[PDB]
RNA sequence: CCCGCAGAAGAAGCACCGGCUAACUCCGUGCCAGCAGCCGCGGUAAUACGGAGGGUGCAAGCGUUAAUCGGAAUUACUGGGC
RNA sequence: GGCCGCAAGGUUAAAACUCAAAUGAAUUGACGGGGGCCCGCACAAGCGGUGGAGCAUGUGGUUUAAUUCGAUGCAACGCGAAGAACCUUACCUGGUCUUGACAUCCACGGAAGUUUUCAGAGAUGAGAAUGUGCCUUCGGGAACCGUGAGACAGGUGCUGCAUGGCUGUCGUCAGCUCGUGUUGUGAAAUGUUGGGUUAAGUCCCGCAACGAGCGCAACCCUUAUCCUUUGUUGCCAGCGGUCCGGCCGGGAACUCAAAGGAGACUGCCAGUGAUAAACUGGAGGAAGGUGGGGAUGACGUCAAGUCAUCAUGGCCCUUACGACCAGGGCUACACACGUGCUACAAUGGCGCAUACAAAGAGAAGCGACCUCGCGAGAGCAAGCGGACCUCAUAAAGUGCGUCGUAGUCCGGAUUGGAGUCUGCAACUCGACUCCAUGAAGUCGGAAUCGCUAGUAAUCGUGGAUCAGAAUGCCACGGUGAAUACGU
RNA sequence: AUAGACUGA
RNA sequence: GGAGCGGUAGUUCAGAGAAUACCUGCCUGUCACGCAGGGGGUCGCGGGUUCGAGUCCCGUCCGUUCCGCCA
């Protein structure tokens, strides 16, 4: 039937927290619609960049942006002149002094959302979801994951009934909490409809 | 809103004169006026008379509806003078001659549905079940309970004469009464096959099926013969009982034989032994057999009508009814409804009126 | 039959494109109109209906119908079965 | 038609027409009122209910201008809705607007703004004053309001049978598969079957199978025991004094608070068992065989639910299917059904006196004390962003008295009058208080539901939504059973 | 001992 | 034409009741069957007797019977 989300249940145990910090209930909303505000900023501009996720720390009247990317180049640019502009946007939206930092995500067939962005790609442009599931897989494997699960959902190939495929290799268990379950989702609006992709990744226990 | 009202009205007037055709009426006129004018018209008194009568009828629709815009130009030059300068007087008596004018265009509009003696005649409806078995059952049902509501909203008397209720759901066939003004011309229009496409309840599959209900409008008629023989149209010969005492020396003129002078029926017995008597059987058979005659004039369409009541099955809907996808439409009209859930429970007027032309 | 004159000048259509079978998209329709040698297609997102673009096969011919044989080893003598 | 026969009929034996199949063997599932072996409050044994009465709430139907839309066997019906007087609101009536209520963008005019009248139910419209500011290459403008474009905005409009995402369900059922090898022409089979064994495809042994993956179990939270820390706002063993009140002096004992560990492992003993797996007992231990509870829901099934959280292909409307405002409706009522609350009383109603809980919330908030009002509450005014203050007397229970089997000193529906609180505003249509009245109901037909231990039954308490509006939902403890031969 | 039937995309 | 019999729940039958029928609630995935609870006509139509009428009496429609002959 249903599947709990991996990162859900396994928050406490074996996985960090994107959001950091500390309010009282007069400010706990207004915290949480600045970082969703944030987000969905910075998630826009460097859609391009690979950006895997983004972590908001608050300190003392302050906001400390780290946002881990496959592509750390583009994302700092020229002297810095990219991540001071998304520090600029990103004190305005956010009300208190910012400082963002950036992340190097080395291998990046061994990220959930980094494939589950590729893969929706390639579904936009035109390519076969089998091709682009087994090369994902593919990739992982060689790369060292010891275990990779995709998922594609949707209208494929435009056929008028919409069908669920998926390719597992190795390890995954779901229902093991001291797995390290990379887990992530994604969507890609062709022009028959919306078509979902979901990966799971298995990195070893602990 | 006077004004849109005056709009409104002017878009009636302007449609009713395309439906109409005033234009044409007076495009024949143009004919009418050739020999009417020319004094060469009374050696055929029909020929005259009757244009005469014609160019009435051509000219009640062409000044009317002139008169409804020279009309609806005096309400707008009223209005005009009145709401500018504030004479409420005014503003009202252009309220009561754009009323007038109403009454005058609905006059018109009302002669096209004017149509066959049983115009005004109370309706009765039938329908039955088809291809769908127990889907058309319900169907039908539900085919039933819209034509009760839109009677009701129009007014008219329900009576439910007969129903046989289906055997699993819905009802086979059922027989309303409904009765009102002009009862029958408002719902001759809605016969024949309705189709209804929609996912079965019944079918366990839940498969999209199609189900076809009839419906048959039949007007109020006297149902009733009266015709009282006449003894100039009847002659009567007395003649010996051939049966039961045709044999003996000594007969009697007891056998009578009635024969009807205008229709030819011949009617004779010899059963009693006084002519009175045979006479009096010979009147009750003579009478119920033209009381049979007038029956069978009011049977023509019996089975004429039933002939040409369509099979209830595919080809030949009047109506589609596609529930899943929302799009109700009659093929005679062009006529397609979003809204299925209104034309599910009344409103059927909006097909009516396109189905009146 | 040959020799001269003039000028590309006077000269291309038919069937088909769902599978069998070579050739794919758009638009209109909505179990209607219709197609169909068989399987079948059409009931609101049709390479099967109609039109258009493109393409395929033939060609002063192209398709349909009628008739025979073949495929049919499906009357089996070559060459079948209970 | 011919032949045979007493007859029944037998023997020889077509054609028209109709369909694209009919048929044999074998394979995988599914099913059987076939067989064998098991499991689950599934029956069986018990306890308490529903179906009868009143009321609350939802639904079908009817009515209506509208009674907004969705959810429909189990798996819809105290469901979306963790809360409709306005709003919400998506519906109706009426009055209004049309690059728009909401976005980008061009040009022009303006700061923006802050106050007063003005006619309208209001939208809106007509004014009148006030300021006319700030960064400033002082060159600009920046922002924020209007005007005029027109590319566009907008839709809770249709399709859940085009979809993503999320969810229900079989079902926490124990199953579902793959690689290689092998068998069969093939669909397929094996493994995954069989002897045990288990809550389990759990484990052992055998075996043309060898291994692996998702499933089971474990890892997670919580509870039951102990140790180590820390001792306040919590605690009071030893004391000191004290108004006797942990109240101060004190103390780190104990309860407790939250962090880290120990502990449970068939680890040990006996017996059976195929020298295995396991099971039946026993010792010790707080806890014995998964100690209890929760989270965790495999391949798939129902074209299951949701286009109305949201996103979304296509289709549909654009001076209207968009937007604003006032009022009304969602609360309508000849009926039927579902889920609940209160009762039909003595294991009890009422009056007086007196003990024992847990958990949670609080700053446009929880509200002490005192005074006033019979009461709902009102006035004044501490404390608390909290182990500190407030919400905040728990009730059932125990003692005494009374009622004495009656439609009653049961029951509190309905109605009349008078008030309090929120809120612009309790008429439609809130909650609560006081006086007055006192309905059915005396244990409920066919039928039907839940529960195996701190469970059922029963008693109170708190929270989400929320200005106000719980018999619903979520959670917290107090007393506390009966029964299970068995399949 | 009793125990019937599930139209048609 | 003469002599009798009748006419009552939607139908068939008793004298205002029974069976069938029809509602409602159960059972069932749904129907049927089955279980449970209900309602349904004021006696064909008129008059008269009667304190009192479906009943008794008369007339009338309505259907059922048998007879209606001898020369
Ligand atoms: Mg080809
Ligand atoms: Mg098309
Ligand atoms: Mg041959
Ligand atoms: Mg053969
Ligand atoms: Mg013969
Ligand atoms: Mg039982
Ligand atoms: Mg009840
Ligand atoms: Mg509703
Ligand atoms: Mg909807
Ligand atoms: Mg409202
Ligand atoms: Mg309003
Ligand atoms: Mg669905
Ligand atoms: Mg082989
Ligand atoms: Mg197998
Ligand atoms: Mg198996
Ligand atoms: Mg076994
Ligand atoms: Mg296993
Ligand atoms: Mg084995
Ligand atoms: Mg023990
Ligand atoms: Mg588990
Ligand atoms: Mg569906
Ligand atoms: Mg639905
Ligand atoms: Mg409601
Ligand atoms: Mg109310
Ligand atoms: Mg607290
Ligand atoms: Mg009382
Ligand atoms: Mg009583
Ligand atoms: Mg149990
Ligand atoms: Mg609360
Ligand atoms: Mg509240
Ligand atoms: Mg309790
Ligand atoms: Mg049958």
């Amino acid at each position: 039937g249903q599947k709990v989300h991996p990162n859900g249940i396994r928050l406490g145990i074996v996985k960090p927290w994107n959001s950091t910090w500390f309010a009282n209930t007069k400010e706990f909303a207004d915290n949480l619609d600045s970082d969703f505000k944030v987000r969905q900023y910075l998630t826009k501009e460097l859609a391009k960049a690979s950006v895997s996720r983004i972590v908001i720390e608050r300190p003392a009247k302050s906001i400390r942006v780290t946002i881990h990317t496959a592509r750390p180049g583009i994302v700092i640019g020229k002297k810095g002149e990219d991540v001071e502009k998304l520090r600029k946007v990103v004190a305005d939206i956010a009300g208190v002094p910012a400082q963002i930092n950036i992340a190097e995500v080395r291998k990046p067939e061994l990220d959930a959302k980094l494939v589950a962005d590729s893969i929706t790609s390639q579904l936009e442009r035109r390519v076969m979801f089998r091709r682009a599931m087994k090369r994902a897989v593919q990739n992982a494997m060689r790369l060292g994951a010891k275990g990779i699960k995709v998922e594609v959902s949707g209208r494929l190939g435009g056929a008028e009934i919409a069908r669920t495929e998926w390719y597992r290799e190795g390890r995954v268990p779901l229902h093991t909490l001291r797995a390290d379950i990379d887990y992530n989702t994604s969507e890609a609006h062709t022009t028959y409809g919306v078509i979902g992709v979901k990966v799971w990744i298995f990195k070893g226990e602990i | 809103p006077v004004n849109n009202r005056i709009q409104d009205l002017t878009e009636r007037s302007d449609v009713l004169r395309g439906y109409l055709d005033y234009d044409a009426k007076k495009e024949r006129l143009e004919e009418v006026n050739a020999e009417l004018e020319q004094p060469d018209v009374w050696n055929e008194p029909e020929r005259a008379q009757a244009l005469g009568k014609e160019r009435s009828s051509l000219e009640a629709v062409v000044d009317t509806l002139d008169q409804m815009k020279q009309g609806l130009e005096d309400v707008s030059g009223l209005l005009e003078l009145a709401v500018e300068a504030d004479d409420e007087e005014t503003f009202n008596e252009a309220v009561a001659e754009l009323d007038a004018l109403e009454e005058k265009l609905a006059q018109l509009e009302f002669r096209r549905m004017f149509s066959g003696e049983y115009d005004s005649a109370d309706c009765y409806l039938d329908i039955q079940a088809g291809s769908g078995g127990t889907e058309a059952q319900d169907w039908a049902s539900m085919l039933e309970r819209m034509y009760l509501r839109w009677a009701e909203s129009r007014g008219f008397k329900t009576e439910i004469i007969e129903e046989s209720e289906g055997e699993v759901a819905g009802i086979k066939s059922v027989t309303i009464k409904i009765s009102g003004d002009y009862a029958y011309g408002w719902l001759r229009t809605e016969t024949g096959v309705h189709r209804l496409v929609r996912k079965s309840p019944f079918d366990s599959g839940g498969r999209r099926h199609t189900s076809f209900s009839s419906a048959f409008v039949y007007p109020e008629v006297d149902d009733d013969i009266d015709i009282e023989i006449n003894p100039a149209d009847l002659r009567i010969d007395v003649y010996r009982t051939s049966g039961a005492g045709g044999q003996h020396v000594n007969r009697t003129e007891s056998a009578v034989r009635i024969t009807h002078i205008p229709t030819g029926i011949v009617t004779q017995c010899q059963n009693d032994r006084s002519q009175h008597k045979n006479k009096d059987q010979a009147m009750k058979q003579m009478k119920a057999k033209l009381y049979e005659l007038e029956m069978q004039k009011k049977n023509a369409e019996k089975q004429a009508m039933e002939d040409n009541k369509s099979d209830i099955g595919w080809g030949s809907q009047i109506r589609s009814y596609v529930l899943d996808d929302s799009r109700i439409k009659d093929l005679r009209t062009g006529v397609e409804t979003r809204n299925t859930q209104a034309v599910l429970d009344g409103s059927l007027d909006q097909f009516i009126e396109a189905s009146l032309k």
